[PDB]
């Protein structure tokens, strides 16, 4: 199961996976995706996070530990990974839809999200991450601003 | 969803993470000390006043020959004093297509000015972010001048706080290289202790010829070309030969090989040598090779991925250099890492050696559209490397606009000021009401000076700071009310951004002594060293016959101290300082 | 086997065809007219005389200033008239690893020399391959002397029957470009009706300063370099630009562009432009843009796959012309196709724009060791490249041997005239014993002439052609047995391969009449053209006052054809000519 | 059979058919075979020609007509074809078997296979195809000039 992957990777899964089991009980609740969706700005509830816990489990009980959240991730990276999850990110990012991340809508993210920057933060990082000088973020702007630093 | 929605949250909290570790370090950077020096400035003077008894002893102590040209000069006059308004009309007669040449007086006095304060500087410049905390480092130009305004606009105008280096290659290879090399020029006049010039190998009256700069300069100015180059030449001549960060980081334009050493670069006479690849020997003695090579090799060398040292065949100048070569460079040399540039990258930049050379380059389209990106790195005070890529455009050069930003230190600084005022805020208001029965709002500067004072006993130059504590005062009365909303709104006190006011600031803890205390941290670690304190005693004891004694050496070391850490920091230094003199000139 | 054989026999058939379709052909060139005018020769002679009554009239008609080097000169002497044992003594002094530096004084003597014949050369040096039947076109060599000497041993030394062909860069990335540059001035001195030279981009001081070639003859020379780089700036100002074979192939080293014409090119003067880069302004006149661009764009430009024109960005210089300006150029100017040399390539040759375009390299290892290969041109008579590469090798340099050759042209006449000689081989061996009683086989020179003219009436000048029909001759008597064994064994008579008896058969026949009727051929087509001989009439008629009548220059015109096919060839040309002047000597 | 071949080809395929078929009645026969076995030098006779005109025939008769001879050269070109026939080729050059087609050998396969060269020729065959300057060809340098010209 967990043999496909390495520790150099496992350092980073182990994070991954205590970023939503932030109680320390060593398995994820429902309540502690509930409160992940909410910090990233997401509208599920129980009408969907009852049947995830369930289905991206893959042993029949509503918790998921660690080794079952490796277990899914492992199935993920082994097949096509990359481009899904930068797909995702820019949508959720983009609330408009129009392919254009705005100050706006970072500066909702970034307060959502946990930060307090202020306009002149935010439009420091806009214009660092506006590569072309049009002024809105696009797709590769943010991919390049995601994948550096 | 299942897979998308987990896999988006988890990466954005991995890029969060990173976010958050830059962002609480380069606070911290600031505000930890700033709010304990300010305690110190605060309190400490009544300690320190007791001292100052004992120690009142020691611690408070050619020509113009160029003719006129035809009818497509503009008037715009430069004075031998280069300020921020000669800047902003220069920027603004270069950014004209058509239109933009200046009075070819102007040009000779320019470069005249740039070679007469280059041939002050010594071979290497040294580089040191104690006051500004950051700094900037571009790649090569070659006369790109959009992308020179593009950089300019997103990391704003050079400034005490925001340094600037540039690593060569100005010209060449491009339809506006004159105006980006004066741009240069009358940056460095104006802002002598922010800008850093490096030579690079196209800065060379052979490589000019080979890539038709001289054509460009015959083309642009046909009665008068060979004065400029003749005074271009001067320029090339004088330029630095490079850059050392913090004595960690050391900036080269090429590189280095085996036999490269900085000792002996450090002592070539730069004089000499006004071309590289054709020396003039006009002293009529032969060329001494052993000298001219740690040019050509600092000048023209190139790394590469295999093992060795070997002459590079591609370019047919230099040497390509290996990652033991680099090792080994490092090892005498002391240093961590070092910056280059000279090979374009399609991102503009590119790691090389395990991180250990770091290649960056700043123009855009260098071979054609889209061929390549330019880049600019911000590096904090722990010297760590943060990239941000551009792509320039001609359309979007009109509609751009530059600023001098608002300084880091200033930021903390005035901040915990104004969150520490706010213990009071009811009581100034309530005495602003008693000197002000009718709450008009106004009242002159004495009054709110000796209102504010009697409120908060801290002796401070007020008058100084009130172009900081009231924005629009008049030279009669200070409006108080905004002063008050300092104090209940931080929005207007963050607002103020470029300004004059800075000098005010700058009138008070930052003097010479900021630089004084450069000179003495001989590590260029933070907080400056006991050991140091004790070396610089060791040779300011006898040194000259009016020097002071141990004894009286040792008890102001021990005084510059504030915190009680054993350490000094430069802002510890200055507000002890001026502490002390306040206090002389109070009692 | 199966497969094996089958397919084995057919691919070495397959290279078989090809041999044999090149063969035939090569000597298809030569012999079947050879036989028919050596037929005319000794046959028509008895026609020609009746008509030579009536066409009697017409028909037969500064300074030295070097100083003294230190201990590192070997002795050399060289004299004004260049021959082939100084182009031997120099390859020998050159091979040398150490002790190769030749007198100052004979380096700037063939300098100068050098300079003095390319003053009075033209822009364009027109080649014709009449005599030779064959040209060899070589690319850049850049101080390879390796690769040349390979060249000059596995191709011959040139010869007016091999004319050989350099397209510039002689100088810069190379340890012994002086000693080429040196190697390939006394072999054009020596061989100026064989050897020419194209200017290359390379052939300049600015690229010199660049690629650190002054620096090398600094090296070489420490007292006289200034005068050496003083005299090879005059042959760098005097190289021809280009070459043109046959009006129908053109040789350049870089390209050409849109606006290319060759027109301007041939009007334009070589003395002006000393150096391309920056040139020099002594007239005191503003430089000529048009003029310049032209040798700028024949320098620099590189050919592109993608269609139109654009300039050079990767070199900096020049411009990247596509098939369809390579189409409009060839249109234009009434070529087949261009060969040129300025990129390298890993097999030393590249075909391009559906072959209009030819690309030769000759420098071998040009980047690192197996980087790539050299390579040079064979072209026959019908103009078909045909590319030979090698590996150059520092070991094997020293066991090289250097022939002049056997030419074509003499492979074929001498053979016929051994082949028809047969018939009266034991007559000619009778009329010797009868010469000589006791078969000792050596009768004197009048005797043996005067034997095999009574025995074989032709009347030809025999004691010329004793050094070809007589090998080993003494200057009493001549050894009529091997003359006879000629007749016998061919293989005496192929054994003489080059010799010095090569004059004995240029005397006869290939008089200046050889340059005349490339000077009367104006479209280059083989065995000249009726309509070239009317062109020509219309004009020697008229020109000078002392011309002859037209009706006197149509008979001359309708005799110089023997074979009555209406054309007639050089070597017919030359026969006439001979046969008339003959009978005119004899009667 | 031969749709799987165009006119380019059928056009240098026709001249491979007709050098064997030297006479002109449309089949390769034994005899044929043979004498384009001794002009190229080679031992094989009646004993092995005799399997060969049937085997490589793929019909059933003691002949070879175009369509039999197009049929196995295009099963053999679409497998692997261009190494094995090079080989062979050297191999044959190669009476010695050292891997250097020196002078003699060149000479004798020329003399055979129908040409009458002189000592020069060879010599400057020799000096033209020897790029590397050893003096002998080796299997590179003998792919280069057959494939060349
Ligand atoms: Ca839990
Ligand atoms: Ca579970
Ligand atoms: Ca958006
Ligand atoms: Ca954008
Ligand atoms: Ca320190
Ligand atoms: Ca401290
Ligand atoms: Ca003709
Ligand atoms: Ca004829
Ligand atoms: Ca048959
Ligand atoms: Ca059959
Ligand atoms: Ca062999
Ligand atoms: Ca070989
Ligand atoms: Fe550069
Ligand atoms: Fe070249
Ligand atoms: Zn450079
Ligand atoms: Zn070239």
């Amino acid at each position: 199961m967990a043999d496909q992957l390495t520790e150099e990777q496992i350092a980073e899964f182990k994070e991954a996976f205590s970023l939503f089991d932030k109680d320390g009980d060593g398995t994820i609740t429902t309540k502690e995706l509930g409160t992940v969706m909410r910090s990233l700005g997401q509208n599920p509830t129980e009408a969907e996070l009852q049947d995830m816990i369930n289905e991206v489990d893959a042993d029949g009980n509503g918790t998921i530990d660690f080794p079952e959240f490796l277990t899914m991730m492992a199935r993920k990276m082994k097949d096509t990974d990359s481009e899904e999850e930068i797909r995702e990110a820019f949508r959720v990012f983009d609330k408009d839809g129009n392919g254009f991340i705005s100050a706006a809508e970072l500066r909702h993210v970034m307060t959502n999200l946990g930060e307090k920057l202020t306009d002149e933060e935010v439009d420091e990082m806009i214009r660092e991450a506006d590569i072309d000088g049009d002024g809105q973020v696009n797709y590769e702007e943010f991919v390049t601003m995601m994948t550096s630093k | 969803m299942d897979e998308n929605a987990i896999r988006a949250a988890i990466f954005i909290q991995k890029w969060y993470r990173r976010h958050q570790a830059r962002r609480e370090m380069q606070r911290r950077c600031n505000w930890q000390i700033f709010q304990n020096l300010e305690y110190a400035s605060e309190q400490d003077q009544a300690e320190l006043y007791k001292f100052f008894n004992d120690l009142i002893k020691h611690m408070p102590q050619d020509k113009d020959d160029l003719v006129e040209e035809f009818g497509d000069i503009v008037n715009a006059k430069i004075e031998l004093p280069i300020r921020k308004n000669h800047i902003d009309l220069l920027i603004d007669v270069f950014r004209k297509k058509r239109g933009n040449r200046l009075h070819p007086k102007y040009v000779a006095l320019i470069l005249r000015e740039a070679a007469k304060s280059l041939k002050q500087l010594p071979n290497i410049s040294p580089v040191s972010t104690a006051v500004s905390q950051q700094v900037t480092v571009c790649g090569d130009l070659h006369g790109k001048l959009d992308d020179l305004l593009v950089v300019l606009h997103k990391n704003g105008l050079p400034s005490s706080s925001n340094p600037y280096v540039f690593n060569g290659d100005f010209v060449d290879r491009g339809k506006r290289g004159l105006e980006v090399l004066l741009l240069l020029l009358s940056l460095y006049l104006a802002f002598p202790n922010a800008v850093f010039l490096n030579r690079g190998n196209h800065e060379d009256s052979v490589m000019n010829a080979r890539y038709g700069f001289i054509r460009e300069v015959e083309s642009k100015y046909p009665r008068n070309h060979k004065r400029i180059l003749a005074f271009i030449d001067e320029v090339y001549r004088w330029l630095p030969l490079g850059s050392v960060l913090n004595s960690r980081v050391l900036i080269v334009h090429g590189g280095f090989s085996d036999s490269t050493s900085l000792d002996l670069i450090k002592s070539i006479d730069r004089g000499k040598y006004v071309s590289i690849l054709r020396p003039p020997l006009t002293d009529g003695e032969p060329l001494d090779k052993t000298e001219w090579q740690q040019i050509f090799d600092i000048m023209w060398s190139d790394p590469q991925a295999t093992m060795g040292c070997v002459p590079n065949t591609l370019r047919g100048a230099g040497v390509w250099f290996g990652p033991d070569v680099t090792d080994n460079f490092l090892q005498r040399h002391r240093l961590s890492y070092v910056i280059r540039s000279h090979e374009c990258k399609p991102n503009g930049h590119e790691f090389m050696h395990d991180n250990k050379i770091i290649t960056i380059f700043s123009a855009s389209n260098y071979y054609a559209i889209g061929s390549n990106k330019g880049a600019y790195i911000r590096l904090n005070n722990q010297l760590m490397p943060h990239f941000v890529q551009y792509i320039s455009a001609a359309s979007q050069t009109k509609r751009l606009s530059f600023k001098q930003r608002m300084g880091i230190v200033e930021s903390s600084a005035l901040k915990e000021l104004a969150v520490r005022m706010r213990d009071h805020r009811d009581e100034l208001e309530d005495e602003f009401r008693k000197y002000d029965p009718k709450d008009s709002g106004y009242i002159s500067i004495s009054h709110w000076c000796k209102v504010m004072e009697n409120v908060t006993k801290l002796g401070l130059p007020w008058r100084l700071l009130r172009d900081k504590l009231a924005p629009g005062t008049d030279s009669q009365k200070v409006n108080y009310n905004r002063t008050l909303d300092l104090l209940d709104t931080d929005v207007i006190l963050e607002a103020e951004a470029d300004g004059m006011s800075v000098m005010d600031a700058l009138y008070a803890n930052k003097a010479s002594l900021v630089a004084i205390f450069n000179i003495i941290d001989a590590d260029n670690s933070g907080e400056i060293t006991l050991d140091e304190f004790e070396t610089a005693i060791d040779l300011l004891v006898a040194h000259m016959p009016g020097a002071y004694s141990k004894a009286e050496m040792l008890e102001k070391c021990r005084m510059m101290d504030l915190n009680g850490d054993g350490k000094v920091d430069l802002n510890e230094f200055l507000e002890a300082f001026r502490l002390s003199d306040l206090h002389r000139k109070e009692q």
